[PDB]
RNA sequence: CGGAUCCGUAACUUCGGGAUAAGGAUUGGCUCUAAGGGCUGGCAGCCGACUUAGAACUGGUGCGGACCAGGGGAAUCCGACUGUUUAAUUAAAACAAAGCAUCGCGAAGGCCCGCGGCGGGUGUUGACGCGAUGUGAUUUCUGCCCAGUGCUCUGAAUGU
RNA sequence: CGUGCCUACCAUGGUGACCACGGGUGACGGGGAAUCAGGGUUCGAUUCCGGAGAGGGAGCCUGAGAAACGGCUACCACAUCCAAGGAAGGCAGCAGGCGCGCAAAUUACCCACUCCCGACCCGGGGAGGUAGUGACGAAAAAUAACAAUACAGGACUCUUUCGAGGCCCUGUAAUUGGAAUGAGUCCACUUUAAAUCCUUUAACGAGGAUCCAUUGGAGGGCAAGUCUGGUGCCAGCAGCCGCGGUAAUUCCAGCUCCAAUAGCGUAUAUUAAAGUUGCUGCAGUUAAAAAGCUCGUAGUUGGAUCUUGGGAGCGGCCCCUUGCCUCUCGCCCGAAGCGUUUACUUUGAAAAAAUUAGAGUGUUCAAAGCAGGCCCGAGCCGCCUGGAUACCGCAGCUAGGAAUAAUGGAAUAGGACCGCGGUUCUAUUUUGUUGGUUUUCGGAACUGAGGCCAUGAUUAAGAGGGACGGCCGGGGGCAUUCGUAUUGCGCCGCUAGAGGUGAAAUUCUUGGACCGGCGCAAGACGGACCAGAGCGAAAGCAUUUGCCAAGAAUGUUUUCAUUAAUCAAGAACGAAAGUCGGAGGUUCGAAGACGAUCAGAUACCGUCGUAGUUCCGACCAUAAACGAUGCCGACCGGCGAUGCGGCGGCGUUAUUCCCAUGACCCGCCGGGCAGCUUCCGGGAAACCAAAGUCUUUGGGUUCCGGGGGGAGUAUGGUUGCAAAGCUGAAAC
RNA sequence: GAAGACGGUCGAACUUGACUAUCUAGAGGAAGUAAAAGUCGUAACAAGGUUUCCGUAGGUGAACCUGCGGAAGGAUCAUUA
RNA sequence: UUUUUUUUUUUUUUUU
């Protein structure tokens, strides 16, 4: 069951039961990692650099052939967006909402989505101000969105 | 859909104590307007001054002409109207006399074919309408 | 959403006793699930069971006897102190021949009648008889 | 009553007011105390403004000491208010007034002046304008009559 | 004495939706009482603990101890005696009186018991104890029986018995005894301070005028009258249903019965019955009840996962995980580090009696009480035994148990453990003794350098969020375009009717209507295609086209890693109508006008026509806002569909000629709107794959209803320009 | 070492004012209940003779009528090429 | 197309 909506359907992924890579793909942790580097100051979104590797250079679930999660490996020498991508996208498309609504001040069904959108940033927001990897006087009203697109 | 955590007492009890008013016995209980708006002020009998002797009608499936006697109360200061109960007894009463009177079956609601009155008369002059009825002693 | 699984578990096993089916699918696990059919089966309820070990979650497969009238959960895990057994005895225990109780003590998810024997008394998981 | 300080201020309401509402207390002289600053030196030294708060003493209860200077409340009628008027009897409830309506007119025009000319005025203007009236803030309302009396539109329609 | 207890200075704090602050109480608080499955609900004025006050309220001396009141001072309110000059008063101590009421005892006797005070064996005590009143309540309990003889109203063992009755029940206003024994009448003991009462004993004391049981009731509930006489919807009875109007099973009387019994009726508060206040344990489609929908904090609930099989020994201990350390202190223990931290249990203390449960005990029984019981012919100048135990919510203390449910640690290493360097600081022993100088050393700290750890991050929820990419949709907004039709106007031809009805009339009509033909203008509206189809959180959304952002589902070996669900307060949308500005005004049309119909129409019918219907701005927040079904999650039958993705299928068909998406056909998967069937199971039923998984009752959570009316009314508060909305009662 | 006095503090009371609570008089108005027996109609239950009902406005002796948008608790679970 | 109204209470129940 999705949140805001009554729409409950699935739409997922299942990872197999079996652990690390089977036969092919003679591949070490090395060179995967330096593939990771090389596409991480191409600045792609880490949602992103999985499917380049699942579709381009037929790399699995990375946890399995590097052991390691591939956020941490990008934070351990540091390549940081240090603004998360779960909380980025949706600042990216409220700030979109925003204009939208100012261009058209009479879209009610925008406003509305713009509320709930907003009740989203919020929650993730008080999420990382638990789990401590933001500031905890960080603050979203509107001059932060439009810089940090 | 009720609530049944281990930390909800809180809100159980809350809950029922607001949900208790709306039934008309513990409001009228624990309501005051129940108390000091009826006479009696809450007890069981009163002395009063007979006013006049008042006949009145009943219901109707069942016609008659019921006999009541108006009452100044002794405590309180409000007129009643009370039934006085048997064959005679209307007799027994003479005008501006110390009577003591009591209710009837529950004193929210009269009997069924008297319209509005809502007392009985229990003695007039310190002896009861029963002694006066089966032959014991005087008025 | 998905809370107190022993509850999913049990109604799933009501739902196929009513209605006489041979062996029922559980899509969560716990230990307190595994040992809840350990003692159910110990005292012969139920039959032989078989745990596939999803890596995510496992799923319990149970073979049913067929005399299982009814299992169940009180809702939110009551404390019982001993000498207050008595109570839960009359308002759930169809009588006094027969039924069950699962107590959670300090030594093991336990039995109604070995919790009185070793004298510890805990939460209430659920009831079955 | 009246200044000031310190308290406290209702009903009603367009929520801005009412309101200095109503009602109290204090106020002198003389001794202090505390606070409120500037300029210099590698936190310290020199130099100054007139204000506020508090304390004691004390005068024959006396303290805005003269001068200066709001009686107040409860209601009703009318007019929204400020404004203006019968100089030499009226100051208003009258007058205007914003707001609300109504009507004429697309410039060879409207409404006017002029003894006269395509002479003036509105017009160095053009319907969110000009011209002519009615009513008079807001709030809520604007009923019923084209018989009379006006006004207007129509057709050589057909009598005069 | 500690403290904002008070002064001065300084800081600007403290509490609250986990109910602060403020009102009410016919509220003194507990130990307790009533009420019986269990859980509770209602009282606790009152004999024990503690607090407060002596008419209100203020102050104070003495004293270890008081804001004392049977001590004092003044005021206020009462009130006594006054020679009018002044005095004393405080019963909510004991009796007693007035008033008030529905509502309550004798101006008694005694310090003999209990204890208390003083100088003290002796005084004093309305504290107390005894008597009198006492149907508040309780316990035990005759009220005339009892066995008889006889008559049988006749049942029974059974014999043709028309009865043997070694049994019987009962009426005997029948007799006879025991003349049983009691209540009263009184001697004498005892009892007691003095009596009284009870027990004991003497003398009286019963044959229906006895020495006399009433209270209610007799239609159903509800045990017991279709008995009799009066009464005539009158009287009256009846807690409700109901009876009574000439035959009353119900009124009034009599007779016979019924129930409880020295206690029955009544009124009222209150408990169970009431699973009609529901946590166990209620309802919410239609009976009362799911808010219009959604977000949202506080509250509440929150997926899984981290210590195991064994061994020894019979018939509880150690581990292959099972308490780590330090051996400083007196191989091991004592001792000590000694806890990440509670919730939960099992201990153990701890506490106050009386009450309740309950042990013992013949108070003649019992309610009670805490006593009593033995031998001894007085002689034993005596013995034995008890005055138990339990229960004592919650909170606090103590030690075991680690499952359940939260919390702890190491991710920018500022980890864990062992052993060094170097800096820097001090403590007491010993150099016979005092002191000084320098150490070793003991402890803290600081600093640097390493080696060492299997060196450190549970996996990815048919939880969730987000990226992604191919389509999808009357989803939303802005702009554009198109289409007839209506209405009006301009002309052109013809010609007396045209509208309009149940039938007509109002109205337009030789000043040419309606009708045809062309054209123009304005505004509203998007038929047919349109369905048990889609989309939207709902209210809603239908001409083409573009632009703008947004979303579901599907596919995913993508990412994050518990971010989740429901939500008081708070918040965004929210049809029609309505209100305020601006623009125009086709059709319809409240109000209003007429014409007809009717007894009357102000109503339906027709003709005209106002506001509004349209758009742009703001407000109002309501509806049969309906599936009359809160939301999330799981399980429980089938079948054919249909819409949208995804997948499979040398079936068919369109390109040009592979190739793909196109169009059908066949089938599968996901979730959406639905439908037929059924004994899934339910419910009062209609009916429902949810309204099921419910007396076998517990997945989480919000809002709600408690007979109908009064009534969504009054009255307060609050929003609104107004209409009104929100919250919302009682008398009766 | 008495009477008395300045000043301080405690504070009885009395007056005045405000706030709050409880009743409580009131011309008249408007409502409900009794209530069955009166006058005027006949809105509703059957297509109640105009289907009913819900909102929101306007009017009318009276119940009521109409406007606009909904529902079926409707009198339709269906209308084909 | 019509088409409205019409006192008030009188009505109790079995054994096999
Ligand atoms: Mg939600
Ligand atoms: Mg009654
Ligand atoms: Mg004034
Ligand atoms: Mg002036
Ligand atoms: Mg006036
Ligand atoms: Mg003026
Ligand atoms: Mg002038
Ligand atoms: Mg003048
Ligand atoms: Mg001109
Ligand atoms: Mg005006
Ligand atoms: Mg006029
Ligand atoms: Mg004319
Ligand atoms: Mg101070
Ligand atoms: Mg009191
Ligand atoms: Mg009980
Ligand atoms: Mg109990
Ligand atoms: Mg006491
Ligand atoms: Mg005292
Ligand atoms: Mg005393
Ligand atoms: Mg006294
Ligand atoms: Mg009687
Ligand atoms: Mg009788
Ligand atoms: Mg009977
Ligand atoms: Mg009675
Ligand atoms: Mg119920
Ligand atoms: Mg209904
Ligand atoms: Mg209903
Ligand atoms: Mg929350
Ligand atoms: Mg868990
Ligand atoms: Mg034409
Ligand atoms: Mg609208
Ligand atoms: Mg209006
Ligand atoms: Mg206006
Ligand atoms: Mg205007
Ligand atoms: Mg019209
Ligand atoms: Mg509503
Ligand atoms: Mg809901
Ligand atoms: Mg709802
Ligand atoms: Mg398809
Ligand atoms: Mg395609
Ligand atoms: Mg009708
Ligand atoms: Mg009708
Ligand atoms: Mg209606
Ligand atoms: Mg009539």
């Amino acid at each position: 069951g999705r949140m805001h909506a009554p729409g409950k359907g699935l739409s997922q992924s299942a990872l197999p039961y079996r652990r690390s890579v089977p036969t092919w793909l003679k591949l070490t942790s090395d060179d995967v990692k330096e593939q990771i580097y090389k596409l991480a100051k191409k600045g792609l979104t880490p949602s992103q650099i999985g499917v380049i590797l699942r579709d381009s250079h037929g790399v699995a679930q990375v946890r399995f052939v590097t052991g390691n999660k591939i956020l941490r490996i990008l934070k351990s020498k540091g390549l940081a967006p240090d603004l998360p991508e779960d909380l980025y996208h949706l600042i990216k498309k409220a700030v979109a909402v925003r204009k939208h609504l100012e261009r058209n001040r009479k879209d009610k069904d925008a406003k509305f989505r713009l509320i709930l959108i907003e009740s989203r940033i919020h929650r993730l927001a008080r999420y990382y101000k638990t789990k401590r990897v933001l500031p905890p006087n960080w603050k979203y009203e509107s001059s932060t969105a439009s810089a940090l697109v | 859909g009720k609530c049944r955590g281990l930390r909800t007492a809180r809100k159980l009890r809350s809950h029922r104590r607001d949900q208790k008013w709306h039934d008309k016995q513990y409001k009228k209980a624990h309501l005051g307007t129940a108390l000091k708006a009826n006479p009696f002020g809450g007890a069981s009998h009163a002395k009063g001054i007979v006013l006049e002797k008042v006949g009145v009608e009943a219901k109707q499936p069942n016609s008659a002409i019921r006999k009541c006697v108006r009452v100044q109360l002794i405590k309180n200061g409000k007129k009643i109207t009370a039934f006085v109960p048997n064959d005679g007894c209307l007799n027994f009463i003479e005008e501006n006399d110390e009577v003591l009177v009591a209710g009837f079956g529950r004193k929210g609601h009269a009997v069924g074919d008297i319209p509005g009155v809502r007392f009985k008369v229990v003695k007039v002059a310190n002896v009861s309408l029963l002694a006066l009825y089966k032959g014991k002693k005087e008025r | 959403v998905r809370m107190n699984v022993l509850a999913d578990a049990l109604k799933s096993i009501n739902n196929a006793e009513k209605r006489g089916k041979r062996q029922v699918l559980i899509r969560p696990c716990s230990k307190v699930i595994v040992r809840f059919l350990t003692v159910m089966m110990k005292h012969g309820y139920i039959g032989e069971f078989e745990i596939i070990d999803d890596h995510r979650a496992g799923k319990i497969v149970v073979n049913l006897t067929g005399r299982l009238n009814k299992c169940g959960v009180i809702s939110p895990r009551f404390d019982v102190q001993l000498k207050d057994l008595e109570k839960w005895q009359n308002n759930l225990l169809p009588s006094r021949q027969f039924g069950f109780i699962v107590l959670t003590t300090s030594a093991g998810i336990m039995d109604h009648e070995e919790a009185r024997r070793k004298h510890t008394g805990g939460k209430i998981l659920g009831f079955f008889f």
